[PDB]
This record gives structure tokens, C-alpha cells and sequence, in this order.
């Protein structure tokens, strides 16, 4: 879990300590990561999804999820994949809510993200290469 | 300026600091679902139910009410603000109705606004297209202008029948269903007149005034049975359940559906009318949305109320007997219009009109009659109407 | 022909359709209103706003999108729902849910007026109002729904359609903004609803309140209420059009001024004390003295621009106006005594005026400190806020001879031994039942029309029962089943429970037993 | 007095037991008319069950209405009062009585009594509402004529109240 | 002009001075007024109309207009009548603007208000009684 | 949480006080009209012009540009990011075009969203109405399913012709006009397939797959001339003015208008099709909105450019000659479809088809040909098409 | 027949239409990109977001209404436009207008990619981006 914090690892160092790790020779190539990053714009609907889906059922199925408050948006990082069912969001909110309505306030994806049925998924998997995309 | 310019507590540094010091660091209750105690009709409480249910302040002596005591002010003589004396039907809970489309005010005007603006874009393009050129000018100036124009008075009469319903009915979801149904009816009347005014801009000397349609509605034998039923439903009764049931489930579902769909819309697509089906697309959509809600109120709920269902069907069957006879009469006058149009096999010949009546009456039997135990012989009603052919 | 036609782009604008509306009605002998009325509305009345159904929806949906944008997007992202002063977030439980019943009953009242009118255009103006009042029911609901989700105390925001039934203030709201709109001569209802209720009192209740809301940190209420009143102004026109439509009816010369004065007194009897109580005692930061707000909006502007201008057509300045002015100065302070003393029957948390509130009251209402302020400070010393005190001021009033009565007509409480506003106690027996009346105008209404005014009062219903059992039965508790929704302070600790109420031993008496 | 709870108490339970024993339209009509004469309006005979009579009244109407649909022919539901009178005849009769009234105190008593005797389910809803509207129109024209003419002292004596206190 | 200020006349007095005038016998009946009061909800469109129509052309034709800032709304009082042409507002704003769009943010009228063509008018006149309403 | 929770300068008391101290008490300029220097086409600057004009960073060596110097990075070989080599036509100012509907992105999606949602409400009601029951099943399964279905490939081909236009064209208002025109064409293709999928839910064994329509488009002689023109307009040229003009002002205005309005929409209203006119109402509305903008670009502006009008008409007339011949050929193949439908006098007989062609070609002459000086003999083009009847 | 039919309410959802998009392209020898490239994009590529034109508009218009509500109604009434620190209100002159040129040129770039692709679904993903970048030009 703590490896997915915004300020994990090198980010906790300041001053010279930061610089020496930033310029270390091990850190001049990218390091493959199994994480995904999801950014949700703050709104009435999103704040309910955060509290009653992501931080309850979501964290239960994926204990690696970290959610951070960045004032205008929620920053979310997890191992592997995050999944949000628009049909469950609609029941929580009490109003019609398709996957396209969910996308109204999904603001960024660092990962492979896709829509299938009522489900929005952001995954570390290389969709279209390692696993095929499908129709309904 | 003469008065103080008020500092906002949200953004003024001093007031925001004072407000921040007074707000507790924790919530004082954890129940955040607005009117969490409404019983949901579906899997979870909907926003439509939350915003609507129990806004009506009924006491416990009106079935389903949560309040107590008498009203604060009644009519001279003692008539209560709302009361059980307003209808013959009875129920264990007047708040049990749900519109299946879940329309509170915002989705309702949102949808009609889409239709409002798209209609004007379609008219501007239709005028630029020149598509009026292919309409049979006899259908246009004789049937459309005069007899379609007169149908607006049926829609307008059914609209006005809802005035006492909107005052008298006994719960909030029923009242929303009734008011939206009323606005859609007067919308239909205004749209028919919009079409006539539109044609007047494209065809010189086309008269879009209502004078002739009004004369036809009030004096032409073709509409005499329809006008009589509508005047009765509107001004002859005040039981608000009787008005909704007679208006939508009998008259409009039989005569109204025949006139709008089987006559004016269907025959538009034999005489080359590319304009009228755009408007009947709206009235028919409004008819099916209204039907979903009437069905829930009368068929699903009141006819099966655990204590009063059979009691309620007694009145529903009586009303249906009386108003179906009026509507059959109205259709028998109306089918005389077919003498005024060119005979097209399978459409305006006797076999065509007979199949169209089998559709209206057979649909009505499945949609309504079977579900309240009303026994009807479709063939016998078809033959009664053809008597006027 | 089938080859040539003019192909310029044209549509049909709303006012082109509206022109033909008057001709939609038609004559048959049964075409007359179903409702009792002394008046006859003229067949040729026209309406001031040319609205048809499609353009109605287009206009209202555009108001909604901007409002729901501000609420669900911008203000939620700013966290605005919990940046309100607690006194004001509590006051909005009452303001928005009480206004809701007026919005709801106005649906039925306008439909009754639509029935009364003969002119299609006049029917159409009432019809638009029928639709607006549904909009406003849902808008008031949305305020409390939004506060339930985002404000630190959702109790009472989340259940007022049932918890309002416990207390006495709700009864008075039902008279002005529920029964008064729908029970009577259609024209009496029209003056109660449109000419007075809407054209006069919603200016303070819906417009002027938004400045008080903003002062106290609430930007939710202005977003919605200022949009509510955009519809309200078309209802002010409806009320005026009612008057126009009966102006040539000889019945109006006989009756209108009596219906107008009854309605003006009905509305002012509740709103003059209640709004001033909610504005001045339910806020931390005050905008201006309530009596000045009333002067500007009620006496000078509404009275001069509506009533004064109608003098040329027989409308008189209401005979009850002088009594209403005395109420505007003192009656909301009178009502505060009753509201604070009976705090456990409510669904909102209250705060006694603090040292700087008290300085403000005395500066603007000289004599306040020696009458009302002395009482509030005594109650504070007796333990008003402290749940271990066993002190509830309603019994302190009783112990000192300061009995509370409910007006049988208006349902407004009255404390004749302490009141500085208009009124005096009359206690009558009639056919074995005792009745308390409190002013000359309401006593006349009851004497002439006793079958209109049979409303049970809280003392009749609760007689002999202990406070905590009434509150429990009414569900006046938070989700733990024991902490009261209502509180005598706005702090986050030391909340009162049913057992703290029970310790006080408060039992409802029959106030008229001594007579 | 010590009131019982509001919505569930021994008064309402006892009257529901009585109501459950009504078995014919004739018996229920007399029951509901006697109840309304006894317990409704400012001219009721008893205020004893003041806080409960409206709920009890609802339950009597429910029983009478069901009995009507079980035992009466359909045409009677539409055209007759459960007293057996013609609904249109009841209508004409009571409008005539109120239009012959000479004071507001005679008019007011006729209207209140009509409601006590004929409130649905006794009279058919459509006929009842129409008659009650016609009666109320007359009552208002009488009462609202010269509304501020009589002083309170005079109105108090005309009405017949016992004045127990005037501050 | 100064007679139309929110705090005109009695409203400037405080304390006992206010009370004595409020309870003076001359002030226990209404006094007919030739004023109208217009309330405009604050918004981007309204704030431009206030500055470039009401406070320029409007005040030029009617010098009695007073505009006051009431935080969430503009309070406007004038002698006689105020008139706003939606067609002029649209040109100023650069976007389609009917009289019905103008009504989106008109929040209150103390006076006789009506729509005719593109024009919104609030007037002291007794429309329908002294002067007839017309169609387009 | 691991990172600071940032205090908002709008509402935090400390930060708001610091910000308030730094803001001046007066404005620093009085010019508040965004891009006040755009020359307005109408009485006053519109928001559409403000948000669109000069977003394209053209230098002064592309007519109308405000910037200077060469591009920072060009293609291998030297092709410029944008350049005059992209089209034969010339102008004194590429920014002179205005869409008369003034569509920037928001009004565009606002309007299409209204059509999106209303369409689903209309389909749900149309299915509940049972109105499919009155459609001639031969028109339904033979003409509609197969030949209307194949027309989606024409719309889809015209959509794809815009890909290089969207990359190559030389100003911001032209690019918006072209992209919106492209989306509306692919919308038309998706709507035709939506209708077929809808019918499949109501009529068992109706095959809504594209297999048969695709075979008809690619191999049926009825569409052979149309497919050839569309393949040429799409992939045979890259002059972006040639593509827009050939695509919309010639091919779609002649063949496209005949196929959509004179065949499929008009004959829907002789064979009792109440469903198809709802969809053609959209394509025809989209056609007239697109035409307003194409007209401004080519007819009002480029054909009258003060320095290059006659130069530009030289190319426009040449293009028109070539593509009108292709479109006549395409119509001559297409009218063979009339052999497959029942002969209705004044509609599908030779006199009917002749009047329909007089409408398309005669409209096109007024709308387009007269305005660029192109000489056309309507009667001669009608006769050339009837040769295939 | 002309009397019996199933009358349950049905529509057609966006993903039902999208399923058929891949089959909208067709083969002819001139069907290849106009632009120079060293690469060949595979004919069978699928897209991650199943968007059609009507649902594209519905989704984007709903984003717009909430945004323009907040800006033109709520934040204007609060006076937010002049509550920014001057350094930052100056910086936004540069950030928003410089970003604007990226939003604008991305319209043309995505259209060029739409030309490069052979798979209709891949064309469709670039096409949606063409429309978004117009949206973003107007937003900056
Ligand atoms: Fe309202
Ligand atoms: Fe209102
Ligand atoms: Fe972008």
C-alpha cells in the first residue's frame, strides 16, 4: 500500500538527499511498474463513488489502493487494476447512470483504460496485445 | 450605495475564520440519505422518490398520511382541504403510486426542451428542402387543415379535464403524473396549431386561423360523439380517479389512438405527407409515457389493493362500461371521414378500417380491459363502429 | 405546384402560437368552474407572459442546468456545504422544508384557479404556475437533500417531512402556506397565495433571505432560491390578473376588500413574527433589522406599488395594517420566547443570542434588553444549554404564570403576560368546547365561520403526556435512537438525549383548564 | 385527561371492533349518520373523541363503501344515496333549502347538516361535490355581506358563546 | 433619484428615531407609489446587462434608476418603468438571446411586468385595466 | 495522506487576505472584449467568432495570417505544416469564412445531444405503439433492409473523404465546418444501421447484419456509379477544396438528395413506413445545415474573392463538369431500383421519377450552379438519367 | 402480421451500433492513406472506448452544462474572476493561450491519423479526438 502514496520513496527526501537519489545511475532508465493511476475530478457524484465504492468494496478487493486529496481532484494509485461499475454507481446515486455518465468526471488514466458494458476498467495489462478487446 | 455591501461568509477572511471556529470537527449524525424512511419501489431509493414522496402533508385519516389532526382552515361549510370525499376509490396508502419513468420536474422539462429546440431546427430545414411540394393538396387543404385542425379541440378538452384533478387528488406522485399528463395534452393542441401556422408560411392563401377547425369541432357530425364525451369527462364529473381513468384509459386509448395513429398518422404515409408524422411522433410518444403511469396507478395498484381491489374494480368496470360506450359512439361518427378520402385498398376501404379498429380495440383489451377483469368482445365493438362507415 | 415553392428557412416562434390560444376554449352550457366562488372571471382576460408548453420547458431546463452545475460541480468541489455557520445551517432545515409545503400546496391552488378562469389565456397563466410549483417543491427538497449529504448535521435536513409533525410552529405554517392556499373561495385563495403570499411575502422569504444566507457562509441557498423567484414573478402577475378579471364584477365591490383584508392578516400573522425570528435569531451575522426589511418590502414597496396603485379600482389599504405594523416591531421577539422555551419539540438546533447579538438587538429595538434579554440570560444561568440541568424553560414559564396559548384560527402561539406585539386573549366556551383566540381579526373569522376552524392544537393532542414520550413517538431522534435532533445549543458535544428530557418531568397541561 | 398515543390507542381499537360488526348497507348508513351527527362539526353532540373521530370516521366509510359494492346493484352506486333516495332529488332538495334561508345562521346550519347526513359514501361523489359547492356559494355570499358590520360584542352574543375570559 | 435608494427616508433612522416615524399616524395607511422594483440574479450575462445597458442607456432615458449590490442579486428601483430589450442584450453578449433567455436570471418584479416581442417591461401602469395587453 | 492538503486561495482566510492585499484597486486596462480586433461579419462580434478566429497560427505568407517566419519543423523533404500547395484555389484571406449557424463546439454537441436522447424515447414509444404492423413487408425486407442499408456506405465514404481535409485545410472556421460536416455523415451511417437493428428487435428473423447491404453496395449495379464517385472523391484527390465542393455541392446535393429525400423518404410515405421518415428527418436537417456553411465558403466567398473570384470559378466550373457527370451516371444506375417497387402514379412511374429529378436538378441549379456561372440544361440532365429508368 | 407484434418498449444502445462499425469500411485498391509513413497499421485494430456520434454528443454536452453552470452562474456571482493572485492571473495568459495552439493543431494531427488507419474502429477513435480538440480549443 504505502508504495502507492503520492510522496512514496524518493519523494520524501528534500534538498541534497533528493538530488543524490534522483541522479543515481540506477535511476537513469525507466523501471517497469504494475501500477495504474486514476484521477477523478471532484463533484457530487464522484465524491459518493469515492466514499462508498472505491474506499469500501474497492479497497476490500484491492488493498493496494491509495486515495489522496489534491484539492480539485482525487488522485488514486493501485496495483494491477481498478474497476468501477456504472450500474452500481447509479444504485448508490438513485438516478440513471451509464458508463458514459461516469466518464463525465473521470479526468486522467495512467494505464490501459476501456469501457465494456456498464464497467469502466483501468488495468496494467497490455490490452489489444496480451489480451483482446471484445464487444458486448 | 445607500446600504451596506454585505461580506460573504464563504470568502471574507474575517467571517470565514469565525465560521471555521464554530463548525464541529465531526459529523453529528451518520444518516445522510434524504428521507431514508421512504419504502423504495425498486432495488434502492431513487432521487425521484426522495424529492417527491410525502411532500403532501396528509394526516393519518387520509390513507398513508404521516401527520395528525384536522386541517387549520377548511372551506365554508366544512369541506376539508383534501379529503376522502373526493373519490369513490379507496386504498390502504395513497402514496403507493410510482411513475415508471421516474419524472420529477427536472427530467420532465429537460426532455421536452430537447423536443422544443429540435422541432425548430427540423422546420427550418424542411422549409429549405421544399418537401411540402410532394404533399397531395387535397389531403393538405381538406383533411389536414380542417379535420386534423379540429382534433386540437379534443386534446385541449382533455387537458382542461385535469384542472380539478390537480386540485383534488390525494398524493404527490399522483399529482405529478396528472399535471405532466395535462401539459402534454395542451402541448399536443399547440403543436397541431404550430403545424398549421407552418404550412401557412409555405403555401400562399393557406388559412391557419382556427375559425374553420372550431366550426368543425363544434358542429360537424364527424366530431359530435367525441365532443360530447370530452365535455362530459371535463365538466360532467369531479371524481378525480374517474376523470383520469375515463380520459386516458378509455377515451384517449380508443378514440384518441385511432384518430392520431390509425387515421392522421397512418394516412399521412399514403398521401405523401412528410410533415405530419414529425408531429404525431411527439403525441404518440407522449401517449405511451402517460400510459406507463396511468397503468401503475390504476392497473397495478388500485385494481389490486390488498383491501379494496375488488371494491375498486367494481367502480372501474362501471366507468369503463359507460365511457367505452361513449367512445364507440365517438368512433362511429368519426369513421364517416373515410367517405371524404380516396379509397386505398387495405387502408381506407372497409377491410382496412376494420383491421385498424381491430388493432385499437385488441390492444386496448390486452393493455387495460383484461387487467381489471372487464369482459369485452372485440369483434362486436368493431362491428358497432363499422355501422358508421 | 410540385416544382416551385419558397425555400427560405422559416420556423414558428412561441408568440405566433400563443396568439391563437384564446380561441382554444369553446362554449357549452356546462362549461363553468366546479368550485364555490362569489365572483365571475371575465372571458376576455389576457396574460402578461406569452408562454407555450415547448418554450416553458426550454426556459426552465436552461435555469436548471446552470443551477445544478453550480451545485453539483463547482460548490461541491469547493466543499461549500460545510462552510456555513451552524446557526444558519440549522435555520435552513426549517426555512426550506416549511417553504416546501407552500410550494406543494400552490400546485393544487393554481390548478383550482385554472378551473375558475374562463379565458384560455388566464387558464394558461395559472397552468404555468402549476408546473413551476412542482419545480419549486423539488428545489426545496434538493436544498435539504444537498445539506443531508454535505453538512455536518444531516439530522432534520434528512427527515423533516415527518419530524415537522411534532412541533407547534409547523401548524401555523400549514395555515398560511397550505390550507390558506386551497380551502375557500377560489378568489380568497388567490389573494392569500398570489397577491399576498407570493407578491408580498416571498420577497423577504425567498429573495432577501439570500443575503442573510451569503453573510453566514451559505451559497447553496442563493443558487436555488434566486432561481425559484424567477418563476415566482410570473405568479405575482397571476394574482394581479385575478383582480383584473373580476374588476367589472359588481360582486367585487361587495366582497373583494373583505377577502383581501382577511388574506393580508392571515399571511402577516405568521410570517411577520416567524421570518423575523428565523432571520435575527437563526443567524450569526445579521444583514439589517427585520423591521426595516419589512418596512422596505411589505409596507413601502408592496403596499405602495401594488395596493396603493389599485386604489383607483376600489382596493383599500387593509384595515388590519396598523396592527400588522406593531407586530413587525415586536412579535418576532415575542415568538422567540416561545420557540426557545419549547426547543425540544423542533427539528433544528438553536443558539441563544450571544453578547454581541444582544448589543445589536438593544441598539435596534431599544427596550429589548430589559424585557427579552433579561429572560434569555436568566435561562442561560439556569442551565438552558446543559443536559444535566434538568431545566426546560416551558415549565419555568408555567411556574411564573406565563402560560402559552394557541390561537384557534392562526395556530400562532401567544404569551399574553409577556407579549409586546398585537393581540389579547379571548377564551370562549361553545357547545362544550373551550377556544382561545388572540386578536380582533381572527376572533371575527372564528365567530362568523366556526366550522372552518376546528384544528386540534398540540395541547389538546399531547395533554397529560410526558415530553420525551411524545418526541420518541414522533421519531424526533437521531440515528442512535436516543439523541434528540433538536438541541438548545450549536456545539458538537454535550447533546441532549431522551433521558435528559425525561429527567425534567415536563408534562403537557390543558392551558384552558383554569378558565 | 391523559391522552394515549396519537395513531394507535384504545379508543380507535374499540371503535374498529364495533365497525367490524356492520353487515348491511342499511345498518352502516344509520351508524355513519349517527356518528357524524354525534361527533363532527361545531354543532356535534360530543367532543369526547375529538382527537380520534376523523380516523374512526374514515374506517366507517371504508366499511360502508365495501358493503355498497358487495350488496348493491351497479346502477344504485351511480344514481342513489344509500338511504334509498334518488341522488338527484337530494341535490335539488338541499339547494332549495339553503336558497330559502333568511340569515347566515340558518344557511350555515343547513350546509353543515347536509354534509353530516350525506357525505360519501352515503351520496355518490359526483353528486355530493356538486351540491356542496352550490351550498357553499350561497353560504359565502350571505356571510361575506357586510362582514365588518357587527361589532365583536354583538357577534359573541349572536353566536351564543359563554365568554370565559377577556384580557 | 435618492428617493429610490434602498435605505431612503425612514430607513436611515435607527433606534427610537426609527420607531417614532414607523408608528406615526400618517404611516398606518399605504401610500401609493409610482416606482417599480426589479431584482436581477447575479450571473455573467446579467452583470454585462447591468453595466452596459441599465447603467448607460437605461439611466440616460430614466435618471431615477438606482442600482444596489445585495451580494447575490442586483436591487433596482426606478420611477415609472424599466425596459430591457433582449435583442440589444444579445448583441452585447454575442450569442442568441431571446426574451425568454433574459428571464432566466430576472428574479423579482414589484410592478406590472410583461413580455412583448423581444422586450421585457416592468411598469407602474395598471396593464389590462388602464392600458390593454396586445399580441405581436 | 502522504502529501500536503493544499489550502485554497479562494476560501482560506490567510491566503485570501494575502491575495486581497496584492490585487490592485483599479483595472489596468479597459478593453474587455476578447480578441476585439477580429472583423465582425455581422452587426457585432459573436462569441462563435471570438472563440474560433485566429486560433490557427498562420504566418503572413498564408493569406490572412498574423504571425511571421517559417514553421519550426516541416516534413522530410520540406513540405510545410500548412501551405499554399494544399489547394488550387486562392484568396486574399483564408479566415473570411463564417458558418451561418455560428456553431462552435458547444452548440454543436448540445443540439446533437437533444437528437440523441429524443431518438431513444421515440423508439421505445414506437415499439410500444406497434406501428411496425402497418409497414408493407416487401418495402420493409426488400427495399428498406437491403438498399437503404447499402446507402450507409455512401454516407460512410463521404465521411472518410474529410480525413485529409481536416488535416490540410487552411483556417479555423473552415476546419470546424469540415469536421462537423464529417461527423454528421458518419452519424447518418450509424443511424441507418440503428434503424435496421431496431427493426430486428420487432420482426423475428429480420437480419440486421451488414453482410447483404455491403454486398449490394460493392457489387449491385444499382450502386456502381455511386460507389465509383465516392471512392474517387475520398481517395482519388487531395485538394481539400475539391473534396468539399465535389462531396457536398455536387455529389451529395444531387445523388444524395435524390436517394435520401426523393426515394427512401418520399416512398416511405406511399408504402406506409412510419419509421424511416423519423431518421431521414435527421439526415435532411444535417444536409441543410451543412449546405449553409458550404454555400458561404464557396459561393459567397471564394467565387467572389476580390482578386481571385474568376480564377476560382475556373476551377469550380471544371470540377463541377467532371463530378456532375459522375453523379448523373450514379443516378442513372440508381433509378433501376424503381423496377423493383410497385408502380404508383405520380411517384414511381416515369412521370413521377421525372418530376423528382426536375426537383433535385432544378434546386441544384438555383442553389449552386447559377451562383458560380455554371451553365446547365436541367431537361438534358433529367433525360440522361431517365435513360436508365 | 398486421395485428400481432411484440410491444415491449425497446431502444438500441450505443454499444449495439458500435459492434457493426468495423464492417463499415470496404476494400478497393486506392484505399490507403495519403500521407508519407514508414509503417502499416493493422486492419483489425479495435478501440478501447465504444463511442458513436450520438452518444459522443450526449456525453460532451453534459460535461459542458455543468462547467458553464459553475462559471457563468456560481463563480461569477462570487466574483471569483478577480480573487486570483496577480502572478497567477498573468501566468494563465500564457498557459491557456499556449495550450490553445496544441489543442488546435491536435485537430489536424488526429485527422491525419484517421487517414493513416485502416481499421474503422481505429479511425473512429481518432475521429472522436478530432472533435475533442475542437472542444478544447474553445475551452482554452
Ligand atoms: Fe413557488
Ligand atoms: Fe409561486
Ligand atoms: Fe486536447
Amino acid at each position: 500500500s504505502a508504495h502507492n502514496a503520492y510522496n512514496a520513496g524518493i519523494m520524501q527526501k528534500t534538498g541534497k538527499a533528493f538530488a543524490d537519489e534522483f541522479f543515481a545511475e540506477e535511476n537513469q532508465v525507466v523501471h517497469e511498474s504494475n501500477a495504474v493511476v486514476l484521477v477523478l475530478m471532484k463533484s457530487d457524484e464522484i465524491d459518493a463513488i469515492i466514499e462508498d465504492i472505491v474506499l469500501k468494496g474497492g479497497k476490500a478487493k484491492n488493498p493496494s489502493i491509495v486515495v489522496e486529496d489534491k484539492a480539485g481532484f482525487w488522485w488514486i494509485k493501485a496495483d494491477g487494476a481498478i474497476e468501477i461499475d456504472a450500474a452500481e454507481a447509479g444504485e448508490l446515486l438513485g438516478k440513471p447512470f451509464s458508463v458514459y455518465d461516469l466518464l463525465i468526471n473521470v479526468s486522467s488514466t495512467v494505464g490501459r483504460a476501456y469501457t465494456l458494458g456498464t464497467k469502466f476498467t483501468i488495468t496494467s495489462e497490455l490490452m489489444g496485445l496480451d489480451r483482446a478487446l471484445t464487444d458486448i | 450605495q445607500s446600504s451596506q455591501v454585505t461580506k460573504r461568509g464563504l470568502t471574507d477572511p474575517e467571517r470565514a475564520a469565525i465560521i471555521a471556529a464554530a463548525v464541529p470537527d465531526h459529523a453529528l449524525d451518520t444518516q445522510r440519505k434524504y428521507h431514508y424512511f421512504i419504502q423504495p419501489r425498486w432495488k434502492r431509493l431513487s432521487e425521484y422518490e426522495q424529492l417527491s414522496c410525502y411532500a403532501q402533508p396528509n394526516p393519518d385519516w387520509i390513507a398513508g398520511g404521516l401527520d395528525w389532526g384536522d386541517w387549520t382552515q377548511k372551506f365554508h361549510g366544512g369541506r376539508p382541504s383534501w379529503g376522502n370525499e373526493s373519490t369513490e376509490l379507496r386504498t390502504t396508502d395513497w402514496y403507493r403510486h410510482r411513475d415508471p419513468a421516474r419524472r420529477w420536474h427536472h427530467p420532465y422539462v429537460k426532455d421536452k426542451s430537447e423536443e422544443a429546440r429540435y422541432t425548430q431546427r427540423f422546420l427550418a430545414a424542411y422549409s429549405s428542402e421544399g418537401s411540402i411540394r410532394t404533399i397531395d393538396p387535397y389531403w393538405r387543404d381538406e383533411i389536414l387543415n380542417k379535420y386534423f385542425g379540429a382534433l386540437l379541440y379534443s386534446e385541449y378538452g382533455l387537458f382542461n379535464a385535469h384542472s380539478s384533478v390537480g386540485r383534488d387528488c390525494l398524493s404527490d406522485t399522483i399529482r405529478q403524473t396528472a399535471v405532466f399528463a395535462a401539459l402534454d395534452k395542451v402541448d399536443n393542441a399547440q403543436m397541431i396549431q404550430m403545424e398549421r401556422l407552418f404550412i401557412a408560411k409555405l403555401v400562399p392563401g393557406f388559412d391557419a386561423s382556427t375559425d374553420v377547425p372550431k366550426k368543425i369541432w363544434t358542429t360537424d357530425p364527424i366530431y359530435s360523439g367525441a365532443r360530447a364525451t370530452v365535455q362530459e369527462i371535463w365538466q360532467g364529473v369531479q371524481d378525480w380517479n374517474e376523470i383520469l381513468w375515463a380520459g386516458h384509459a378509455v377515451y384517449d386509448a380508443t378514440f384518441g389512438q385511432f384518430a392520431r395513429r390509425e387515421f392522421f398518422q397512418r394516412l399521412a404515409t399514403v398521401y405523401g405527407d412528410t410533415l405530419t408524422p414529425f408531429f404525431t411522433a411527439q403525441s404518440q410518444t407522449y401517449f405511451q409515457t402517460t400510459r406507463g403511469a396511468i397503468d401503475d396507478l390504476f392497473v397495478y395498484c388500485l385494481a389490486n389493493d390488498s383491501e379494496f381491489g375488488a371494491h375498486n374494480r367494481t367502480f372501474l368496470n362501471a366507468w369503463t362500461e359507460h365511457y367505452l360506450a361513449s367512445s364507440v359512439a365517438a368512433l362511429k361518427d368519426f369513421v364517416g371521414l373515410y367517405a371524404k378520402v380516396e379509397k386505398v385498398a387495405g387502408a381506407t376501404d372497409r377491410a382496412g378500417v376494420s383491421e385498424a379498429l381491430q388493432r385499437v380495440f385488441g390492444d386496448w383489451k390486452i393493455d387495460y380491459a383484461d387487467k381489471i377483469g372487464f369482459r369485452v368482445d372485440v369483434d362486436q365493438k368493431v362491428d358497432a363502429v363499422l355501422a358508421g362507415y | 405546384d410540385a416544382l416551385k415553392v419558397n425555400r427560405a428557412p422559416v420556423g414558428v416562434e412561441p408568440q405566433e402560437v400563443h396568439k391563437w390560444l384564446q380561441s382554444f376554449n369553446w362554449d357549452f352550457k356546462e362549461n363553468r368552474t366546479k368550485y364555490p366562488t362569489k365572483y365571475h372571471m371575465a372571458n376576455e382576460t389576457k396574460e402578461q407572459f406569452k408562454v407555450i408548453a415547448k418554450e416553458y420547458a426550454r426556459m426552465e431546463a436552461a435555469k436548471d442546468e446552470r443551477q445544478f452545475g453550480t451545485l453539483l460541480d463547482g460548490l461541491t468541489r469547493l466543499g461549500a456545504g460545510n462552510k456555513v455557520h451552524p446557526r444558519w445551517g440549522e435555520t435552513m432545515k426549517v426555512i426550506s422544508n416549511f417553504l416546501e409545503v407552500g410550494e406543494y400546496n400552490a400546485i393544487a391552488a393554481s390548478a383550482m384557479l385554472w378551473d375558475s378562469a374562463t379565458a384560455a389565456e388566464q387558464k394558461n397563466g395559472y397552468l404555468a404556475q402549476v408546473l413551476d410549483e412542482i419545480r419549486h417543491t423539488h428545489q426545496c427538497a434538493f436544498i435539504n437533500h444537498y445539506y443531508s449529504k454535505h453538512y455536518h448535521d444531516p439530522a432534520g435536513h434528512n427527515d423533516a417531512r415527518r419530524t415537522r409533525a411534532i412541533g407547534p410552529l409547523w401548524k401555523g405554517m400549514k395555515r398560511v402556506f397550505a390550507d390558506g392556499f386551497i380551502s375557500g373561495d377560489a378568489v380568497e385563495c388567490s389573494v392569500n397565495l398570489q397577491l399576498v403570499g407570493e407578491a408580498c411575502f416571498t420577497n423577504p422569504l425567498i429573495v432577501a433571505v439570500t443575503e442573510w444566507a451569503s453573510a453566514n457562509g451559505d451559497e447553496i441557498t442563493p443558487t436555488v432560491f434566486l432561481s425559484v423567484e424567477t418563476d415566482e414573478l410570473r405568479h405575482m402577475a397571476n394574482g394581479y390578473q385575478t383582480v383584473v378579471s373580476i374588476a367589472n364584477d359588481p360582486a367585487s365591490a361587495k366582497f373583494l376588500n373583505t377577502d383581501l383584508n382577511n388574506a393580508f392578516w392571515t399571511q402577516q400573522k405568521y410570517f411577520t413574527p416567524v421570518l423575523g425570528y428565523l432571520f435575527e435569531y437563526g443567524s450569526k451575522f445579521k444583514v439589517e433589522p427585520w423591521v426595516k426589511t419589512w418596512n422596505r418590502w411589505v409596507y413601502e414597496d408592496w403596499g405602495g406599488i401594488w395596493i396603493g396603485r389599485l386604489g383607483k379600482y376600489g382596493v383599500e389599504s387593509p384595515a388590519s395594517l396598523r396592527d400588522a405594523k406593531r407586530d413587525a416591531y415586536w412579535a418576532h421577539h415575542d415568538l422567540a420566547l416561545a420557540a426557545y422555551a419549547m426547543w425540544p419539540l423542533g427539528f433544528a438546533r438553536l443558539a441563544l443570542p450571544d453578547e454581541e447579538d444582544q448589543a445589536w438587538f438593544e441598539a435596534n429595538y431599544p427596550g429589548w434588553a430589559d424585557h427579552y434579554g433579561k429572560i434569555f440570560n436568566e435561562w442561560k444561568k439556569l442551565g438552558y444549554e446543559d443536559p444535566k440541568s434538568g431545566f426546560i424553560p416551558y415549565q419555568w414559564l408555567l411556574a411564573n404564570g406565563h402560560d402559552v396559548y394557541i390561537d384557534r384560527v392562526s395556530q400562532v402561539p401567544f404569551i399574553p403576560s409577556l407579549a409586546k406585539g398585537t393581540g389579547s386573549l379571548r377564551v370562549h366556551e361553545f357547545n362544550g368546547k373551550k377556544h382561545s383566540l388572540t386578536d380582533d381579526w381572527g376572533e371575527r373569522q372564528w365567530l362568523i365561520e366556526p366550522e372552518r376552524y376546528e384544528c386540534h392544537n398540540v395541547f389538546e393532542q399531547y395533554e397529560g403526556r410526558e415530553l420525551s414520550e411524545v418526541i420518541a413517538e414522533g421519531h424526533g431522534v437521531r440515528s442512535d435512537g436516543k439523541t434528540l435532533i433538536a438541541q438548545p445549543h450549536t456545539r458538537g458535544d454535550n447533546l441532549w438525549t431522551l433521558e435528559d428530557i425525561k429527567r425534567a418531568g415536563c408534562v403537557f397541561p390543558d392551558p384552558l383548564a383554569k378558565f | 385527561a391523559k391522552r394515549e398515543p396519537i395513531h394507535d390507542n384504545s379508543i380507535r381499537t374499540e371503535w374498529e371492533a364495533k365497525i367490524a360488526k356492520l353487515t348491511s348497507v342499511d345498518q352502516a348508513t344509520k351508524f355513519i349518520q349517527d356518528f357524524r351527527l354525534a361527533y363532527t362539526s361545531p354543532f356535534r353532540k360530543s367532543y369526547d373523541i375529538d382527537v380520534d373521530y376523523q380516523y374512526i370516521e374514515r374506517k366507517i366509510e371504508e366499511k360502508l363503501s365495501v358493503l355498497k359494492t358487495e350488496k348493491l346493484p351497479v346502477a344504485d352506486l351511480i344514481t342513489k344515496a344509500t338511504t334509498g333516495e334518488d341522488a338527484a332529488a337530494v341535490e335539488a332538495t338541499w339547494i332549495a333549502k339553503i336558497k330559502a334561508a333568511k340569515s347566515k345562521y340558518e344557511a350555515e346550519r343547513i350546509h353543515i347538516e347536509f354534509r353530516q347526513l350525506y357525505k360519501p359514501p352515503v351520496l355518490p361523489v359526483n353528486v355530493f361535490l356538486r351540491t356542496d359547492a352550490a351550498l357553499g356559494t350561497v353560504l359565502m355570499e350571505i356571510r361575506n355581506t357586510d362582514y365588518y358590520g357587527t361589532p365583536l360584542e354583538g357577534l359573541r352574543k349572536e353566536r351564543g358563546v359563554k365568554v370565559l375570559h377577556l384580557q
